[PDB]
């Protein structure tokens, strides 16, 4: 059903605008919203059911001090959506306080779009971890949505920040935002800028327009994640049916992503299964076994050979898995999307709950603990000091992520029949 | 022979023609080669229907069978280019087999509010279909007409039971191809699919009861969710087995085999393969016998809804016992299939 998309921060507004351009080019949509002469499919997931099928995206843009929003403005895709839901520092404290002072009218924008919608099923946050203006503001405002609407689902698209540390409060910003992602969000998809830049230098020799290329990558990711909804498929036409298979524990909602064609410039399903089982098709960088793996595929397949593919991949025993419990690898299939150029016809995408991300969390834990012991990298924000005199919110987040690391490592153990 | 095939009027003088002649059919089948006799018997009834719209046979059968092929190809083409036979299957699949996104989860959810003194009269069953059909936007075919929500038993009643009839009605020149016994067999598998939707609704109900209390993220809370994820894995992986056998590997054939009696036997072989790989046959009956115990336990797990925390833990343990019990008896019956090889993957990865 009806899901309202949230874009915020410089990075989040970038991939949100790119993804809306992707869905405008993808379906039979003009740059004005007009249904084209080649448009059928399910068109009410983010698309406003207008009379002449002006499929207006449910896209709420809220930031302050607009820079990239001006670049969004001089475009014909500012005529695709505008139900007047577009709204005009880089620290957690500054963004937090700026979100605090104007929370009411932007939440009125939220409420107007909410009652204007037929239903509400999820909040999709276009974001990046410590995204400058996105950080602080997004954690605050995410707390406002989670308090204000406890009956909805939260998926947060963000990337792991790698800017080669310059802001020195970035582990604090990511730590507090990660606390809010634990307690005010039900799904967080994070990706490594390092591994994506490695794949970009792998397939081609371009790494310099990294923003533009990464918009293509995560726009392919998000269109592939919603393709079963936006084109008539069979299952995971709800977000919640997709989320339920991944999560055995509502604090372990952090998923690894991989994509089977690394070049775009076909063959059977067993082959792409073996490809995706390799960790070099993964977009993300002791012993770690997955909790549950699920794959979406789109392309030209043999409908009987997918049975044979699962049969051979099983009897190969090409993976490990976790001691505690019967899960599986899970196959999901949908159509190859029409009305775009179709190169490398099989494109697969994987969502897996892996314990390897606890090491990445521990890296940020060690960075935060190091800068905390040194205590010269908070820069004494007055907004942070009046917000928290003792800075024990960071201590509480470090406690939360440590409890999650403990849950990760006891889930690696067969004693997750007992407590983790 | 030269009358009934060409002019299209059946001919018999003294009753020495073997063939002799309600709905339309009154013909009765009860030297020459018998390989052409049944061909004459069917090549006449076709032409009769187009009007309403050394001793060897080498000098006889060659100018005779050359027209039988023409009559047969006109007959088979009459189905496709006029009745749109190829569209009917990929349309009935949408609704009857519930191959429709946001239709099954919109119809079943409304049905289970009653299951009861509702869903008796025809103004609530007559309105409940049109609310599910609008939520999907797959219709506006003439197969969204002839949809008929009905029943064979009214709702007056551990208890996982639900049943419903849903039919697509058919007129006469299609009744001989897609019969009213075949639509009933779609209803026969449809009952099982709807019964599964009841479980996907009950576990969703206890999942929504826990959804609203999140405030609470305590030890007793997460340990409860650990129960749910386990049962839901089983339910979705067995639904994936159904969505494999009855919906992928059988769905490849009979749109590649489709590219007068033979069309009927092709449909009847198609569905016979669909019921066989789907394990509802008597050969794979004990595999099906265990599933209702698991269903009963999932409904029990919803019923407790804490001072019954140990009770819910006990029901989860009974689910684990029967789930590991199923894998032994299906391993035991590998020696009694290629599709049953797929079943072991769904039930076991390292469940042993």
């Amino acid at each position: 059903r009806e899901i309202i998309t949230l874009q915020l921060g410089q990075c989040g507004n970038q991939i949100g605008f790119e993804f809306w351009k992707q869905l405008c080019a993808e379906h039979g949509i003009s740059p004005e919203g007009i249904v084209e002469e080649f448009a059928t499919d399910r068109k009410d997931v983010f698309f406003y059911q207008a009379d002449d099928e002006h499929y207006i995206p449910r896209a709420v843009l809220l930031d302050l001090e607009p820079r990239v929003i001006h670049s969004i403005l001089n475009s014909p895709y500012a005529k695709l959506y505008n139900p007047e839901n577009i709204y005009l520092g880089n620290n957690w404290a500054s963004g937090f306080s700026q979100g605090e002072k104007i929370h009411e009218d932007i939440f009125d924008i939220i409420d107007r779009e909410a009652d204007g919608s037929d239903s509400l099923e999820g909040f999709v946050l276009c974001h990046s971890i410590a995204g400058g203006t996105g950080s602080g503001l997004g954690s605050y405002l995410l707390e406002r949505l989670n308090d204000r609407y406890p009956k909805k689902l939260v998926q947060t698209y963000s990337v792991f920040p790698n800017q080669d540390e310059d802001v020195v409060v970035q582990p604090y910003n990511s730590l507090l935002t990660l606390k809010r992602l634990t307690q005010n969000a039900d799904c967080v998809v994070v990706l490594d800028n390092t591994a994506l830049n490695r794949i970009a230098t792998d397939r081609l020799h371009i790494q310099n327009p990294s923003f533009s290329q990464i918009n293509q990558l995560v726009s392919t990711i998000m269109s592939a994640s919603t393709t079963t909804l936006r084109y008539p498929g069979y299952m995971n036409n709800d977000l919640i049916g997709l989320i339920a298979s991944l999560i055995p524990t509502p604090r372990l909602h952090f998923l690894m992503t991989g994509y089977t064609p690394l070049t775009t410039d076909k063959t059977t399903v067993l082959d792409v299964m073996r490809r995706l089982l390799q960790p070099k098709n993964v977009m993300v960088s002791t012993n770690h076994c997955y909790i549950a793996i699920l794959n979406i595929i789109q392309g030209e397949v043999d409908p009987t050979q997918v049975h044979k593919s699962l049969q051979r991949i099983r009897e190969r025993k090409l993976a490990n898995f976790i001691p505690w419990g019967p899960a599986s690898i899970q196959v999901a299939l949908s159509r190859k999307s029409p009305y775009l150029p179709s190169a490398h016809r099989v494109s697969g995408l994987m969502m897996a709950n892996h314990t390897s991300i606890s090491s990445l969390f521990e890296r940020t834990c060690r960075q935060y603990d190091k800068l905390r012991k040194r205590e010269a990298f908070l820069e004494q924000f007055r907004k942070e000091d009046m917000f928290k005199d003792n800075f024990d919110e960071m201590d509480t987040s470090r406690e939360i992520v440590q409890q999650l690391i403990d849950e990760y490592h006891a889930a690696t153990r067969p004693d997750y029949i007992s407590w983790g | 022979i030269h009358d009934w095939v060409y002019s299209g009027v059946f001919r018999d003088a003294y009753g020495e023609f073997m063939i002799q002649v309600k709905l339309y059919w009154t013909h009765g089948y009860v030297v020459f080669l018998k390989h052409i006799a049944h061909d004459i018997y069917v090549c006449g009834k076709t032409i009769n229907l187009l009007k309403l719209c050394v001793l060897m046979k080498r000098s006889i059968t060659a100018p005779l069978a050359a027209h039988i092929s023409l009559v047969n190809k006109a007959a088979v083409d009459y189905f496709f280019v006029e009745l749109h036979l190829e569209a009917h299957y990929e349309a009935l699949r949408h609704f009857l087999l519930m191959e429709d996104g946001e239709f099954a989860q919109s119809l079943s959810d409304l049905l289970f509010e009653k299951l009861p003194g509702e869903l008796l009269n025809p103004l609530v069953l007559n309105s409940v279909l049109s609310k599910a059909l609008q939520c999907s936007l797959h219709g506006d075919t003439p197969h969204a007409s002839n949809l008929s929500l009905a029943l064979k038993y009214l709702p007056e009643v551990p208890d996982v039971l639900s049943c419903l009839e849903l039919r697509y009605k058919v007129d006469w020149p299609l009744n001989i191809v897609i019969t009213e016994g075949c639509v009933s067999k779609y209803s026969g598998v449809f009952s099982f699919l709807l019964q599964l939707k009841l479980m996907m609704w009950a576990l969703k109900d206890v999942c929504f009861h826990l959804k609203r209390t999140a405030m609470a993220g305590s030890v007793q809370f997460r340990q409860l969710q650990l129960f749910k994820h386990e049962m839901q894995h089983f339910v979705k992986v067995i639904q994936g087995y159904i969505a494999n056998q009855i919906l992928h590997v059988t769905w490849c054939e009979f749109r590649a085999r489709l590219a007068l009696e033979e069309i009927q036997r092709a449909h009847a072989e198609y569905l016979h393969k669909a019921v066989f790989r789907g394990l509802l046959t008597e050969k794979a009956a004990p595999v099906m016998n265990v599933i209702h115990s698991i269903f009963s336990l999932v409904l029990k797990f919803r019923s407790q809804l804490h001072p019954n925390f140990a009770l819910m833990q006990q029901s989860y343990n009974t689910f684990k016992y029967y789930s590991h019990f199923l894998f032994k008896v299906v391993t035991k019956l590998v020696n009694r299939q290629p599709h049953l090889e797929d079943f072991l993957l769904r039930i076991n990865f390292n469940n042993y």
